[PDB]
Formats: structure tokens, C-alpha cells, sequence
């Protein structure tokens, strides 16, 4: 990783965001107009690495199908289903706001930041990826994340759910109608340290998760990394004057928001036999056809990946390299 | 919804004089905002609109410093220091402070000239249309000053409106001189039923009304 | 800067009608358009107005359920979608730049297209008939002698109005065509010297593109 | 480069409004060749968001109208939306403290082993947990009358940097062979230029 450590926000002009629900003594909002303010925040911080041969799976919640053939009204809740899908490059990860398709499930397109708010946040399936049989979607894995509620806050917005009337006493005004309920907490990933960084180490795979040993089938390895210790903007702004008069008005600057990410990815790679026998190689067979196939077309490009070619970057001279000296520490 | 008032609809100015232009508005024009949104706009004869001034007294790019915007509330009006040739057209005042966006009507900015005595002459139907089963009888009045003026159709005799039909020119580019046709139809029989038919032309030039007229022959 | 209306003509009463406008020398994804059309009459009404992006749009209520404001920020284009019009709805209509993304809409149209004449009626295209006008007798027949031309009984709008192949043009009157029973008439006159006519041919001529027409008649003394 | 990229002038405080902030490319001299750049390493940051904040001016980006609903006022101007935290080092603490200590190289990260070609070395050092200010204050009279006000007092401020390096070295000797110092001059012929 190539970058400064930072700490970057992320934000809505259009935030739905009620009252403070946590120490307000300032005042209380009218629900009638537009309560929505313009708010940002800080994520959750999150440092990932899974290396498969096989597109690491992921988690996230979406917008159920029908449960019946049941006619639903307009407004209800929808059913919410857990679905795994590959990671594809790109993908959001998990802020503090949860793994959820905020595009199907917030028609509001209010309740999460700019950054999440039509998109699907995903969270590696530890779970399942570490129950598969033949471990080539994780056969390495380091996690390691944090969050803190920094701010409380109140959602605008007609309460879907009844409160019950069990839960409360409603006082002298028999009229009064009961308060938001909704409340939806701002993430923080607090203090990013080099001390609690997870990457620029060099990490030896000897014994894998699974049983698939580190074997990259169909000479291919797929490397999913989160990195959010270096979220810091740029802001870059540009005069609309040819050259600025010595006077500063807001409107005679444009500003422009630019991010910036940097990787280094280094290998060290062991050459393999598989000895053709039978009950060998029929078990190949049922492993994966198209492995005996490919010796003697492809359904991930369907998917959106970074490529990153070593065909001509192999080299048995690993003492000209940093990762190289530090495999040579090994023997 | 909101209604602009134009004073006044035709504002015969000569160069180099002084113009002003009012509009008012039925309500107060200030926005729930920093700003009151009316416009100053000039149309010139066949070429679209083209913004003139923008929130009531900002020029737009490239307009001289004669013009100049100033009112506010409910009372707008627009000076021009010195008038100019080029500077002749109608003049529309907007406002997008409220919806809808409302503007009316037009104000014609014309040049101010020397009474000039309109130039009649009547047609009858020609000989094409006349086998058609239809006879027009034409009145044109020509190269007049100012604009108002009246015409009146007479068989014999007596006048008839029901069948008049009059279009007029705005100010010519040479000269600034007015015209008006007036084109009276009616049917072969009809037209076959009267001898004298007169067109007649009040204008506001001296003396009393101008006659042209002419009999079957 | 361009802008420039396109479509498509003058439609029956009851029927779509769709209006682009094609946009050259600025961001066009960047600001808010407008269509603001002028009536026959000649006074200008604001008709719709679309955000920079396609999302948002409004009309006033009376064009609520007929017009349809769009916009193809890739084709740098805008569209209006004229439906179930009526002959009221007949207008010039023009394609209007607002303000940009980063104002609130000012409302204020800086840039305006060169125009595209819709007009909605049940009168169908029918060829003009032209009418020479000659003085019978003359009185006073020097300085200056007047000839006339009539276009009776046309439609739709526009007709050329040249005089001799397009010489002379001095002195010559063309009068707007007013409409009575869904039907155009039209004048011009022209003055030259008396001793000049009928001594030279003088002929007006008068193409109507709209049913595909185009005749020149001369007029004589009669 | 703050100074060619916000013509603002007003983005960031003075200390770097105007000036290049260059963070050291461990990358590139880590993948070096010969390894002359770095051949030891210690970083040790830390930083969190504080305050959050918005920046005025016009948006030169466009925000997609598909990210938000702008609500009744249909014609409305979407806020700033253009976020920059005001970054914090958290607490300082001699815990964390990275010198004052003895660094003892034995085996380099590059191929070269910490020798000192053309007898030099080059010690690059950040250290931000010392950046507190002195705050030196002269009376404008020559003398004060007890009283204060701010126009009678001059206010400075003056910041204070000290270092102590300290170096172990280690004669080497190098047979010049043939294949060795060919080599050499392959790395650089000023070093036998330099030598005989």
C-alpha cells in the first residue's frame, strides 16, 4: 500500500436526519418540511484479505421475493434475504451502516451517505467460504475491523411499526403522538495507527484453511483486500477567472473532490507435480472437468475484476527482490 | 397566476432621446430567498428573444451601459439613456419568482417621425378569381404616419362589416413608415348586385377622410 | 453556442407531436432547459422546464397532462412531447437555456433557440390561388403607379413572397396572412414608375412547400 | 502540491497552503535495484477525524441527480457536498516514542548492507511528537503600565528543533577483482573515479 495513512468522510447534503437523541438540550425539529440536514461522517474501518483461486463470496441482504402469492400493500415492509455473490472489484464494503442493498431496501435514497446510499454493501461469508469442501474460494484470510456510535440521532418519517401501547404511558394529552422511534446511529472508526496495520507485511502460506493447499488451478489467484486506513481526499480547486483577482468570493472557485489508491502486489510461487493416476485425476474429474480439460471459455469474466498480468513477471532470481530476500530468510 | 403590466404597450421614441418602460406585478416578486427574480427581455422583429437583463438590474453579457434596470417590490421600470437605431424592437418583462414563469406583452419600441398622408388604392377581383365563383375587392394604404388609422368599405351606398378582412406592417426599416391591406370578399352575385363600390380611409393626418372609389367602369 | 429546435411540423388537432433540440458550446448536461413557446398573437408564455439531469420537471397547469419535457444528456439534446394538442396550443416554439446545476433555477433564460412554428387545426394542406391586381382606369396615372398580388385561400403557413424572381423588391408591401374559417389570405402590393408598367413584365411569384406547389403569375392591364 | 492544485490559497492552514507535502515512496525504494535509498525504515503514524466540515465554493462536480430527492422545493440547490476533516495525532505519549533509542542494522533490507559508498549517508527524520510552540510576547512601551491591552503587546511565535546523531561504522575491505569492479562500474564509475 502506497499512500499516507488517512482518515476521509463521506456525507449527504440531504442527510434524514430528525433530532439528536443522545444529549440534546439545543431543541426539537417540526416534522412538517424538509428535515433533512446536511451531515457526514467517518466510516467504520476495515482491513481485509482473503486469496483464493476462486472469486471470494459475499454476503448482503436484499429485497426478499414475495413470501406467497400474497397480494402485499404498497408500503409494507418488504422480506429481507440473505444472498451470496461474488466479489467483483468495486463492490462496497460494510461502513457501519450494515451489509444491505440500500438501493432496493431505501426508496428514501436519504438514510446513508452518498457513497453507499444506491449502492450494496457487502461482507466476505467467513462462514461459508471456511465450510466449503474444496477451500478455493479462502485458503488465507485477515480481518480485522473497527466502529464506535459517535453521534444518535432520529429518523423523519412515518413509523411503519406501531409502537406498542404496552411500552409506554402517554401522559395528560391522550393526543400526543409518540416520537420517532427509528433511531440510526453515525459510525466512527476512530484512530488509524501503523501499529494496527495488516498490510506491507510479508505473509508465508504454509498450512491453508481448507484443503486446497494454496494450489492455484487454471494458473489464476484471486486477491480481494479492503483498505479503508487510507481514505483521506484530495481537494483541488480551480479558479473560473483566467487568473484571480486578489479577492476570495465562493463563486470564482470550483471544487473538485479527487481519491487516490495505490497497491504493490508481490508473489512468491512454488512449482508443483500431480502425477496422472487413476482415482487421481477421476478425482480431478470430479473436482473440476475443465482442469484435465485446460491439460491434455470462462464464466468469471462475467464478472468485473482487476487483471493483473504476471505471465512476464515471473523471475527464479528472488534475491533481486524485497519479498524475494525475505522468502530467501526461510530455508 | 401572476400577472406583469407593461406601460406602455407602443413607445414611440426618436434617437438619442431618454426611454422608460414600467411593469408591475400582482404580487411582491421577492423569492422565500436573497433575491426578486424579474427579467428584462428584447425580441427584434423576426429573431428570437434575447436576454436583456437578468434579477432586475443585473446587464447581461455584452449589453451596453445605456440600459439600466431599477424598481422593486411590486413596481419595476427600465431606462435607456440614448436610444439607438439597433435598440428598436418589443421589449418583454419576466418573473420565475413564482410559478408559473409569467411574462407579458410586449412592448414595441418605435422610432418617433414626420405625419405622413397614407397612399390608397383599390383593386377589383381579377378576372382569374371571378370565374372561381368569388370577388375580392383589395384597399391597400400605404407609407403612413402614425400608426392609427381607419378604413370603412361602402356598397353603395351603405357600409357593410361582414366581410372584411384587414392586416397591417409593422414600421418598415427604411423610413419607419406604416401600411395596412384590406381585402373586402364577397360573392359573384353579390358583387353583381352593386355598381360603386368605395373604400374610405380616416386618418389622423389633415384633413378628414381620404376616399378612393370606383364604379364598374 | 447553438441551439437549434428541430421537429417536426404543422399536425392535425388531437395528435402527438414530438420537438428536439440540439445543443452546441456548453455543458449541456450541466444546466436546466426550458421550452418557452409564442403565441400567434405574438406574446411569449413559459410551456416546461427540465433539470440538468431528466429527473425533475414542471409545466404550468395549463399543459399539465399534454406536454412531456425530456432530455438525452449523452446526445446533448432536448425533447419536448406534445400530445392531444389543441388549436390554442399553436406557437413558435423555442428551445431555452437556464441556470446551471450549482444556482438555484434563477428562472431567467439567457440563450435562446432560432424557433420551430407548430400550428394544430382541421383544415387540411390546400395549393393557394393567386390574383393579379390591376388598376382599371386611371386617374392621376403618374407617379406612381401600384400593382398588386393575392394569395386567397391557402394552408398551412409559410408562402414566398418575391416580385419578379426576386428583382425589384423595392417598394414592395407583403402584408402578414390573416386567417378566417381555418383558411390563410395574403396580400402584397408594389410600387414602380408609371411609365415603366406595363411597358416591363411585372409577376409575382408564390411557392407553397406545404402542398408542393409553385406558380408565378403575371399581371396584366386588363 | 497544495500551492498548484487550490488556487484557494485558503484550504489548508499556512503551514502547507502553499507548499509540497511529500510522503517517502517505500514502495519504489523498497523494489530498488541496488538498494542505495533505504536500507532502513522506521514509520510509525497515526491520525484520526475530529471535526467534520464543509467547503464553500461552487461544485465542479455535478452530483447525480440519481443519489438524492430534492424534495418539495423542486427547483432547490443541493448543499455543499464537498467533506474535509480536520485531522488529529491523538495523544502523545513516550510509549510510542521511536528514538532516543539505539538502532543496531545487521541485515539490510536492499542488497546493499548499510556501506556508505563515497563516504556519505543520508538521514532522513520526521518527528512530529515535539511541535509544541513558544509563545513570546515584548510590550510595545518601554516600559508596561500595569494595564493591558492588546495594542500594547506584541505577540510571536517561535518553534525549536534538536537532534544528537550518533553513528556506529564499520571499515570494510574490497578486493578488487576482475567481475567485481567491472561491477562497481556498472554501479557507478564515480566511485572508482573517485578511488584509483
Amino acid at each position: 500500500r502506497g499512500q499516507p495513512l488517512g482518515v476521509g468522510l463521506s456525507g449527504h447534503p440531504l442527510y434524514n436526519k430528525l433530532d439528536d437523541t443522545e444529549n440534546s438540550h439545543v431543541a426539537s425539529a417540526v416534522d412538517t418540511k424538509d428535515t433533512r440536514d446536511n451531515v457526514s461522517v467517518d466510516y467504520k474501518q476495515t482491513q481485509l484479505c482473503i486469496i483464493g483461486c476462486v472469486p471470494a463470496i459475499g454476503e448482503h441482504w436484499t429485497k426478499g421475493t414475495a413470501s406467497k402469492p400474497t397480494t402485499v400493500v404498497q408500503g409494507d415492509c418488504p422480506p429481507l434475504e440473505l444472498i451470496n455473490t461474488p466479489i467483483e472489484d468495486g463492490d462496497m464494503v460494510d461502513t457501519g451502516y450494515g451489509a444491505m442493498d440500500f438501493k432496493l431496501l431505501q426508496d428514501n435514497k436519504s438514510e446513508v451517505p452518498l457513497d453507499i446510499c444506491q449502492s450494496i454493501c457487502k461482507y466476505p461469508d467467513y462462514l461459508q467460504m471456511s465450510a466449503d469442501a474444496y477451500g478455493d474460494s479462502m485458503f488465507f484470510c485477515l480481518r480485522r475491523e473497527q466502529v464506535f456510535a459517535r453521534h444518535f440521532w432520529n429518523r423523519s418519517g412515518t413509523m411503519g411499526d406501531q409502537l406498542p401501547e404496552s411500552l409506554y404511558i402517554k401522559g395528560t394529552d391522550i393526543r400526543a403522538n409518540p416520537g420517532s422511534y427509528l433511531y440510526s446511529p453515525s459510525p466512527s472508526g476512530s484512530v488509524v495507527t501503523s501499529d494496527s496495520q495488516l498490510f506491507n507485511k510479508p505473509y508465508w502460506l504454509h498450512k491453508a484453511q481448507g484443503l486446497n493447499n494454496g494450489i492455484c488451478w487454471h494458473n489464476q489467484l484471486f486477491l480481494t483486500v479492503v483498505d479503508t486506513t487510507r481514505s483521506t481526499n484530495l481537494s483541488v480547486c480551480a479558479s473560473t477567472t483566467s487568473s484571480i483577482p486578489n479577492v476570495y468570493t465562493p463563486t470564482s472557485f470550483k471544487e473538485y473532490a479527487r481519491h487516490v489508491e495505490e497497491f504493490d502486489l508481490q508473489f512468491i510461487f512454488q512449482l508443483c507435480k500431480i502425477t496422472l493416476t487413476t482415482e487421481v485425476m477421476s478425482y480431478i474429474h470430479n473436482m473440476n472437468t475443465t482442469i484435465l480439460e485446460d491439460w491434455n471459455q470462462d464464466p468469471y469474466d462475467k464478472l468485473k475484476f482487476w487483471p493483473v498480468d504476471l505471465k512476464e513477471r515471473f523471475s527464479a532470481d528472488l534475491d533481486q527482490f524485497p519479498l524475494g530476500r525475505k522468502f530467501l530468510l526461510q530455508l | 397566476d401572476v400577472v406583469m403590466t407593461q406601460t406602455p404597450l407602443s413607445l414611440p421614441v426618436s434617437l438619442g432621446d431618454q426611454a422608460s418602460i414600467s411593469c408591475r406585478s400582482s404580487q411582491s416578486l421577492v423569492h422565500s430567498n436573497g433575491n426578486t427574480y424579474l427579467h428584462w427581455y428584447l425580441q427584434k422583429s423576426g429573431q428570437s428573444p434575447k436576454l436583456l437583463i437578468y434579477k432586475v438590474s443585473n446587464r447581461f453579457s455584452g449589453v451596453p451601459d445605456r440600459f439600466s434596470g431599477s424598481g422593486s417590490g411590486t413596481d419595476f421600470t427600465l431606462k435607456i439613456s440614448r436610444v439607438e437605431a439597433e435598440d428598436l424592437g418589443v421589449y418583454f418583462c419576466s418573473q420565475s419568482t413564482h410559478v408559473p414563469f409569467t411574462f407579458g406583452a410586449g412592448t414595441k419600441l418605435e422610432l418617433k417621425r414626420a405625419d405622413a398622408a397614407p397612399t390608397v388604392s383599390i383593386f377589383p377581383p381579377s378576372s382569374e378569381q371571378l370565374t372561381s365563383g368569388g370577388a375580392s375587392v383589395v384597399c391597400f394604404l400605404n407609407n403612413f404616419y402614425p400608426k392609427d388609422i381607419n378604413v370603412k368599405w361602402k356598397i353603395d351606398g351603405s357600409e357593410r362589416q361582414n366581410g372584411v378582412l384587414n392586416s397591417w406592417t409593422d414600421q418598415d426599416s427604411k423610413d419607419s413608415t406604416y401600411s395596412m391591406s384590406s381585402t373586402l370578399t364577397l360573392t359573384k352575385d353579390e358583387y353583381e348586385r352593386h355598381n360603386s363600390y368605395t373604400c374610405e380611409a380616416t386618418h389622423k393626418t389633415s384633413t378628414s377622410p381620404i376616399v378612393k372609389s370606383f364604379n364598374r367602369n | 453556442v447553438k441551439l437549434v429546435e428541430s421537429g417536426g411540423g404543422l399536425v392535425k388537432p388531437g395528435g402527438s407531436l414530438k420537438l428536439s433540440c440540439a445543443a452546441s458550446g456548453f455543458p449541456f448536461s450541466d444546466y436546466t432547459m426550458s421550452w418557452i413557446r409564442q403565441t400567434p398573437e405574438k406574446r411569449l408564455e413559459w410551456v416546461a422546464s427540465i433539470s440538468s439531469g431528466g429527473t425533475y420537471t414542471y409545466y404550468p397547469d395549463t399543459v399539465k397532462g399534454r406536454f412531456t419535457i425530456s432530455r438525452d444528456n449523452a446526445k446533448n439534446t432536448l425533447y419536448l412531447q406534445m400530445s392531444s394538442l389543441k388549436s390554442e396550443d399553436t406557437a413558435m416554439f423555442y428551445c431555452t437555456r437556464a441556470s446551471p446545476y450549482y444556482d438555484y433555477d434563477e428562472g431567467y433564460m439567457d440563450y435562446w433557440g432560432q424557433g420551430t412554428s407548430v400550428t394544430v387545426s382541421s383544415a387540411k394542406t390546400t395549393a393557394p390561388s393567386v390574383y393579379p391586381l390591376a388598376p382599371v382606369c386611371g386617374g392621376t396615372t403618374g407617379s406612381s403607379v401600384t400593382l398588386g398580388c393575392l394569395v386567397k385561400g391557402y394552408f398551412p403557413e409559410p408562402v414566398t413572397l418575391t416580385w419578379n424572381s426576386g428583382s425589384l423588391s423595392s417598394g414592395v408591401h407583403t402584408f402578414p396572412a390573416l386567417l378566417q374559417s381555418g383558411l390563410y389570405t395574403l396580400s402584397s402590393s408594389v410600387t414602380v414608375t408609371s411609365n415603366t408598367w406595363p411597358s416591363q413584365t411585372i409577376t409575382c411569384n408564390v411557392a407553397h412547400p406545404a402542398s408542393s406547389t409553385k406558380v408565378d403569375k403575371k399581371i396584366v392591364p386588363a
